RNA sequence: CCAUAGGUUAAUGAGGCGAACCGGGGGAACUGAAACAUCUAAGUACCCCGAGGAAAAGAAAUCAACCGAGAUUCCCCCAG
RNA sequence: UUUUGUAUAAUGGGUCAGCGACUUAUAUUCUGUAGCAAGGUUAACCGAAUAGGGGAGCCGAAGGGAAACCGAGUCUUAACU
RNA sequence: AGGACCGAACCGACUAAUGUUGAAAAAUUAGCGGAUGACUUGUGGCUGGGGGUGAAAGGCCAAUCAAACCGGGAGAUAGCU
RNA sequence: GUAACGGGGCUAAACCAUGCACCGAAGCUGCGGCAGCGACGCUUAUGCGUUGUUGGGUAGGGGAGCGUUCUGUAAGCCUG
RNA sequence: GUUUAUUAAAAACACAGCACUGUGCAAACACGAAAGUGGACGUAUACGGUGUGACGCCUGCCCGGUGCCGGAAGGUUAAUU
RNA sequence: AAUUCCUUGUCGGGUAAGUUCCGACCUGCACGAAUGGCGUAAUGAUGGCCAGGCUGUCUCCACCCGAGACUCAGUGAAAUUGAACUCGCUGUGAAGAUGCAGUGUACCCGCGGCAAGACGGAAAGACCCCGUGAACCUUUACUAUAGCUUGACACUGAACAU
RNA sequence: CUUUAAUGUUUGAUGUUCUAACGUUGACCCGUAAUCCGGGUUGCGGACAGUGUCUGGUGGGUAGUUUGACUGGGGCGGUCUCCUCCUAAAGAGUAACGGAGGAGCACGAAGGUUGGCUAAUCCUGGUCGGACAUCAGGAGGUUAGUGCAAUGGCAUAAGCCAGCUUGACUGCGAGCGUGACGGCGCGAGCAGGUGCGAAAGCAGGUCAUAGUGAUCCGGUGGUUCUGAAUGGAAGGGCCAUC
RNA sequence: CGCGGGGUGGAGCAGCCUGGUAGCUCGUCGGGCUCAUAACCCGAAGGUCGUCGGUUCAAAUCCGGCCCCCGCAACCA
C-alpha cells in the first residue's frame, strides 16, 4: 500500500465500525452437524464435546444448511425458522 | 466566506435538523421554513438555531 | 507570463448517435446549452444533458420554425 | 515469521462473500452542508473496491 | 568526668581470572517511517555490578464468570 | 556496459589461473503435482521412535450487517415495484 | 641599559632555480629574517575528541582533523553507479 | 589537400520523352533438413500416415534441456 | 614578536596603551552530576570578559529598533489551591 | 581611497609616450570618528611608483668549464596496457577518425631528438546540477535541552506585632 | 440584601525578636607527626541561605533536524487547485515558462409554481430638463438581458413583473456518462410526505459549466446498536453535523 | 468555540459598583479680552447612554438573548 507519494487507498478511505466481543463467542451450526453429536440431544456442552463449536463459545445458532435425518432434541440454543422446520420434519424437538 | 452556516431545528421535538448557510449581516431575523421531518414523517416548522 | 492556466476537459458531445439502440436512462448527449433539444421520449437533465426516457433507437432530426436539432427515441 | 496485517487497512476494509472488499465511501465525514443531499445519500452505503486497487488491498490484508 | 571516636593485637572470610547463559544499575545511534521531530531501531549494541551450575521466578490481596480453575518456568496454540 | 543512439575520441578490462552475485528461514498467495474428500490435516508433545498415538487447534463446508440480531437470506428503509 | 645594532652557533623559512615514479610523502643549493629574548633547547610531567590546545590559520592533537585513531552497533543506509 | 559526381573518367557515360533487355536482397521460387501452432482422420501405446501455416528480437513472460559437486540406488559395476 | 607543519608571513593575530563592563571574596568566571580545583595562598591601584590598538590632535548627533540596567502602579501570567 | 560603479573622471607633476604612481579637485554609486577618524618619527624577507649604480633580463645570442644526456661493460625499475598487420587528406559518424567511404602516399627494422595528435598518463570533476545524501557553521527556522532565573511544597522551628 | 462596628478565634501576607534545625571556605582543642576529614568547645549567620520535587520565564550555550517541485542547466522571477475559450488536426481526449480571461462565491429569494409581460439604440414631440432622468409615438427587431469570467444556450423564453408558497423535501433509484483509483456527474420511475395550479401538470435548488479539501484526530445533537462478572455508566459504533 | 471585560455628545474616559443621578478631557461656534495665534472665563448646539425584552414606581445602574471591539488561555485534523 505505497502508491508513490499519493495517499494510499487505505489512508484515503474512512475507518468504519467496531469489533464485537459478543460476535467472537457466537457459533454457527449446520444441520449436517447435528448427526455428529451423541445421544440425539444438542446442548452447547454436547456440541463442544463433539468438537463442532469450540470451547470459548457462549451462544450457538442452528442454520438450514445440509440436512438432518435423525430425530434430534435441540436444547437451549437458537434455531432459524427453516432449520426448525427441517428439524420438525426429521421428527426432532426444540426446547428453550 | 461571510455567509455563516446555521442549523434549522425541528419544532416537532425530534433531534432532527437541517443545515444551511445564511448571511447574518443583511438578514438579522430568524429563518423559519416548513420542512419535512424524516423521523415524524410530517412537514413541520423548522426554526433557525446556531450550528454550535 | 499570466497565461499558463486552462480547465479540465468536460468530455461532452454526442455519446449515442443516430440509429444506436439504447437502454432507458442512457445519456445521449452531454452539452452546455440546448444545442440539441429533447424530442419524443428523451428527457433533458439539469445541465441540459439529454437522456433516453425509453428503450429504443436514437433519432436525430431537424424540427420546428427555428430549425433546431431534436433527439427522439423510437421504440423497436 | 508471520506476515503482519496493515492494521489501518484492516480497519477500512471487510472481505465479502465472493472474496471482494467492501469499504465506506470517502467525502462523507465533514464539510457536509455544501454537499448536495443526493450526493451524501449516494456516499452512505458501503462499496466494493475497484478491480485496479483490489491487488493493493489484498497485499495489505493477507489474512483478510 | 564516665563514655565514644580512635589505636594495637588475634582469628575467620574476601580480593583476581574465566567462553556463553542469568539477574540487576545505566543505556545509544545509524536505520524505518520512502523527509522528520512523536514513534521505530530497542530496552538492542555497548558500559557497569552481582551470582550460580544453571540463573531468575514461584505457592494468588491470581484468574475466571455465577460454572469453575488452583504456585513458577518452559513449548505449541489462541492470533498477526 | 550505458544509452534515442557508440567503431566511437563514453564506461570497464594488461593477460592467465583460481574464487566472485537472486540464497536461507518462517509466514502468505496463485500454478502444477500426489494424497484423502464434505471433509482435509495435525502442533507441541509421548513414543529410541522418520512407525503409532496426540485433533489442542487451523482451514473448509453460509452469508448479510457498524453492531445487536437475522439467516439462504440479509442489510438498507416507515416499507420496498 | 636595551622585546637596541651588525653578525656565527642555534631558531626560523621571504625569493630562487632544482627536484616533482625526488637523494627527501616538503628537501636542495644560492641568497634571506631573528639571533639576551614575547628567545631557544634537553629530560620528565599535565591537558582527550564536541574534547584538548590555539599571539586565532579552523591551526595543531603520531605523514590522519569543520571534529583523531582502534574496536563494536554493522552486512548502517544508498529511489544512485 | 583536389575535396560540392564516391573516384576514374564522360559531350554522353548528362537531361527529357517511349520501349525492350539484363543485374540486383537474407524479398519470392526451386531442392534438402529441423522446430512451433492449428485443424481434420487414425484406432492407440497417447502420438501417428497427412494437411495449412508460423519460426528477427532488447526489457520481459512461458516451455524444454546439458553439465558440474555431493546423497541414495552401490559391499553393485568399471579400474595397476 | 605570531600565524595557515606540507602552495598564503601579510595589511591577518598579538602587543604596550585606551575604554566599557562584570566582580566585595566561600568573587565574578571556568573545569567539574558532585566533592573539590583553578581565579589566588590574589582582594577593586585586584581579577574576568569585551572591544580598540604605541604616540599626537581628537572621538560629533540618535535610545525609535534589538540588547543590557533600573522601576514596579496597573493589565496579563505557572505550579499550587 | 586597500573604499569611486560610471572611470584610463578632470586638471597638474613625472615620461618621447604613464589604464600604474605622486599632488590636487569632490561629482563620497557605496569614507567617517575606539567592528575608531585623521596625522605620525622609527621599524617591515610588507604593497605601489620613480631615479642613480649595475648588469646576458633583453637587443641576440656566442664561446668555454664541469654533472647528466650519447656508446660499452654490470645491475636493473615505473606509470600504462581490450586486441592491433597502429599513414595523409577530404568526407561520413554518437556530431573533432590510424581503424568507415573515396582517394593519395608508403620497401622491412633500428638509434638520437622534438612533442602536434593518440579527446595521451596521473585523480569514479574539485566547477555545475541531481539525491526527500553528509557534515560542520547560522540565526528573531522548528523542536528540544544543559545552564541561569521565578514561585509552591519539602528539609523548616518558637514567640510578638502589624 | 446594600453598608459596617462590637465581643470570641481558623488559613494569607508584611516586619520585630529569638534559637534548637541548617550554614560557616571564623577562632581554639583533640584524633594527629596532617592547611584533608571527623568529633568537641566557642563566635557569627540562622530558619534565611542552600539542596530535592513540581513549576513559569530565559536559554544556538548544546543537540536533533529543516529549509518543496516545475524550470529549454541551476538561482532569481513566475507558476502549483478549480471553471471558460483557443491551440486541438469537424466523436472523446491531447503538450509547452503557448495565446486570452475568471473562481475560492452569492441568493429564504435571485428557490418552487401559477398567471401575465418582451429588449438595446435611435428619431420626433413634450414644464423645470440639459448628450443623458420621467411621458408619449414611430423606426428598430434581441444588436438587450442572464447576480459574476468566457463558451454554449435561452421567446415555449432559461429574460422581466405580480400572487400564493418551501421540492434548496426524506428514503430510494432502472439505466447511463466520466475517471487508474479515490471519486465526480446525469437520471426516468417507486414509497412517504409537501407546495403551486381549475386541471393536464411541474417542483429532489438556482440557464448550464468555477465557488473547493481525502484520511486521521477531535466537537455537538440524535440513536438502547454495543456496554470486558451482572445492572448501569464511560468509551465505541451507526445517522445528522462542525 | 470556552471565559472575562467594555461599547457613554465628534473621540476617549467617569456615572454601573446593586435602580430613584449626563459629568471629564478636548473639539466647534459666539461673546469679553489682548498687538495677538494662544492663555483665560462666560454662554450654547451636540448622546435608541451597543440593541431589544423582562423585574419594578423608578435602570446607562439588575438580568436574559443578540451584535461589535478588546483581553484570556486553549487545541487546531
Ligand atoms: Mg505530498
Ligand atoms: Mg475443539
Ligand atoms: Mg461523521
Ligand atoms: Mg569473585
Ligand atoms: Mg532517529
Ligand atoms: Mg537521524
Ligand atoms: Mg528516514
Ligand atoms: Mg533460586
Ligand atoms: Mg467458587
Ligand atoms: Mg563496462
Ligand atoms: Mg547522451
Ligand atoms: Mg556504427
Ligand atoms: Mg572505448
Ligand atoms: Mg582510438
Ligand atoms: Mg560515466
Ligand atoms: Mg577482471
Ligand atoms: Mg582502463
Ligand atoms: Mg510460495
Ligand atoms: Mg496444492
Ligand atoms: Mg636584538
Ligand atoms: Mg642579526
Ligand atoms: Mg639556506
Ligand atoms: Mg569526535
Ligand atoms: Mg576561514
Ligand atoms: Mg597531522
Ligand atoms: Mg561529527
Ligand atoms: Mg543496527
Ligand atoms: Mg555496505
Ligand atoms: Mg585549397
Ligand atoms: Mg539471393
Ligand atoms: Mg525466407
Ligand atoms: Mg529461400
Ligand atoms: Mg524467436
Ligand atoms: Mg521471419
Ligand atoms: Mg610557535
Ligand atoms: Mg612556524
Ligand atoms: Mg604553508
Ligand atoms: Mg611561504
Ligand atoms: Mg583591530
Ligand atoms: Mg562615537
Ligand atoms: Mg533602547
Ligand atoms: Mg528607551
Ligand atoms: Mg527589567
Ligand atoms: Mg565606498
Ligand atoms: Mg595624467
Ligand atoms: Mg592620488
Ligand atoms: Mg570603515
Ligand atoms: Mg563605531
Ligand atoms: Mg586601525
Ligand atoms: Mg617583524
Ligand atoms: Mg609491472
Ligand atoms: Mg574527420
Ligand atoms: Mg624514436
Ligand atoms: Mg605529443
Ligand atoms: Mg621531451
Ligand atoms: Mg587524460
Ligand atoms: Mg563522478
Ligand atoms: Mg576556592
Ligand atoms: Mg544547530
Ligand atoms: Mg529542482
Ligand atoms: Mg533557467
Ligand atoms: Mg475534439
Ligand atoms: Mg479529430
Ligand atoms: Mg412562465
Ligand atoms: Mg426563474
Ligand atoms: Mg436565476
Ligand atoms: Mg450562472
Ligand atoms: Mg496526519
Ligand atoms: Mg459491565
Amino acid at each position: 500500500g505505497f502508491e508513490g507519494g499519493q495517499m494510499p487507498l487505505y489512508r484515503r478511505l474512512p475507518k468504519f465500525g467496531f469489533t464485537s466481543r459478543k460476535a467472537a463467542i457466537t457459533a454457527e451450526i449446520r444441520l449436517s452437524d447435528l448427526a455428529k453429536v451423541e445421544g440425539g440431544v444438542v446442548d452447547l456442552n454436547t456440541l463442544k464435546a463433539a468438537n463442532i463449536i469450540g470451547i470459548q463459545i457462549e451462544f450457538a445458532k442452528v442454520i438450514l444448511a445440509g440436512e438432518v435425518t435423525t430425530p434430534v432434541t435441540v436444547r437451549g440454543l437458537r434455531v432459524t425458522k427453516g432449520a426448525r422446520a427441517a428439524i420438525e420434519a426429521a421428527g426432532g424437538k426444540i426446547e428453550e | 466566506g461571510i455567509r455563516e452556516k446555521i442549523k434549522l431545528v425541528s419544532s416537532a421535538g425530534t433531534g432532527h435538523f437541517y443545515t444551511t448557510t445564511k448571511n447574518k449581516r443583511t438578514k438579522p431575523e430568524k429563518l423559519e421554513l416548513k420542512k419535512f421531518d424524516p423521523v415524524v414523517r410530517q412537514h413541520v416548522i423548522y426554526k433557525e438555531a446556531k450550528i454550535k | 507570463t499570466r497565461n499558463g492556466r486552462d480547465s479540465e476537459a468536460k468530455r461532452l458531445g454526442v455519446k449515442r448517435f443516430g440509429g444506436e439502440s439504447v437502454l432507458a436512462g442512457s445519456i445521449i448527449v452531454r452539452q452546455r446549452g440546448t444545442k440539441f433539444h429533447a424530442g419524443a421520449n428523451v428527457g433533458c437533465g439539469r445541465d441540459h444533458t439529454l437522456f433516453a426516457k425509453a428503450d429504443g433507437k436514437v433519432k436525430f432530426e431537424v424540427k420546428g420554425p427555428k430549425n433546431r436539432k431534436f433527439i427522439s427515441i423510437e421504440a423497436e | 515469521p508471520k506476515i503482519k496485517t496493515v492494521r489501518g487497512a484492516a480497519k477500512r476494509f471487510k472481505k465479502t462473500g465472493k472474496g471482494g472488499f467492501k469499504h465506506k465511501h470517502a467525502n462523507l465525514r465533514h464539510i457536509l452542508t455544501k454537499k448536495a443531499t443526493k450526493r451524501k445519500r449516494h456516499l452512505r452505503p458501503k462499496a466494493m473496491v475497484s478491480k485496479g486497487d483490489l491487488g493493493l488491498v489484498i497485499a495489505c490484508l493477507p489474512y483478510a
